[PDB]
């Protein structure tokens, strides 16, 4: 679905990511997507 | 895990949050007086509602997942 | 009722004696009298406003643990403690 990046992630880009997110595939995904990148950002801090 | 997705399809199933909500209310009141087995452990009379309406939308979910 | 009011018995005890002297000068046998009344008038206009300064009730009697951040819990999810969970659901 979502476009590969190549490029950081800005705060006001993943701001855009999940407002994104949330607006195509409701709070179903989102709410999942967004807690494992939770995990994916611990694991690479 | 999943069953909040149920939830959301419910949610999405229904026109009105707050009428589903309370139709969720009325099921589970409703179920809890037609049947008065104890039905209070490890399943709770909102998953099961939430479980056989799903059930209804076609889902293999069983009861209280 | 006194359970109700378990500083205002003050106020209720002065206007029960300036009442009961009242009624007392009024039968035992009148500017006394009128002193009275103006001092009964005095006692039941200082507790009226008091209830004023206890008019406050709708957000003092109508309305009105520490956290450990977890990475392990799901957005969804929270720990809660054993000594606090047997007092919450006690029954």
């Amino acid at each position: 679905n979502l476009v590969f990046h190549n490029k950081v992630i800005d705060g006001t880009a993943i701001k855009r990511l999940i407002s994104r997110l949330i607006d195509h595939f409701g709070m179903a995904y989102t709410s999942h997507i967004l807690d494992q990148v939770k995990t994916l950002g611990f694991q690479q801090a | 895990k999943v069953m909040t997705m149920d939830i959301e399809r419910l949610l999405l199933s229904e026109d009105n949050r707050f009428e589903f909500v309370n139709s969720v209310a009325a099921e589970a009141t409703e179920y809890v007086e037609k049947n008065r087995d104890e039905y209070g452990g490890t399943k709770k009379a909102i998953f099961h509602v939430l479980s056989n309406r799903v059930n209804d939308l076609g889902f293999d979910r069983p009861e209280a997942y | 009722p006194p359970e109700l009011r378990p500083d205002i018995n003050e106020l209720y005890r002065r206007v029960i004696y300036r009442n009961n002297t009242l009624t007392d000068l009024l039968t035992t046998s009148g500017e006394l009298v009128m002193c009275q009344e103006k001092l009964v008038q005095e006692a039941v206009d200082t507790l009226l406003d008091s209830f004023s300064d206890v008019i406050g009730r709708f957000r003092e009697t109508l309305l009105g643990s520490v956290i450990v951040v977890g990475p392990s819990l799901s957005l969804h999810r929270c720990g809660l403690p054993r000594e606090i969970a047997i007092e919450l659901f006690q029954t």
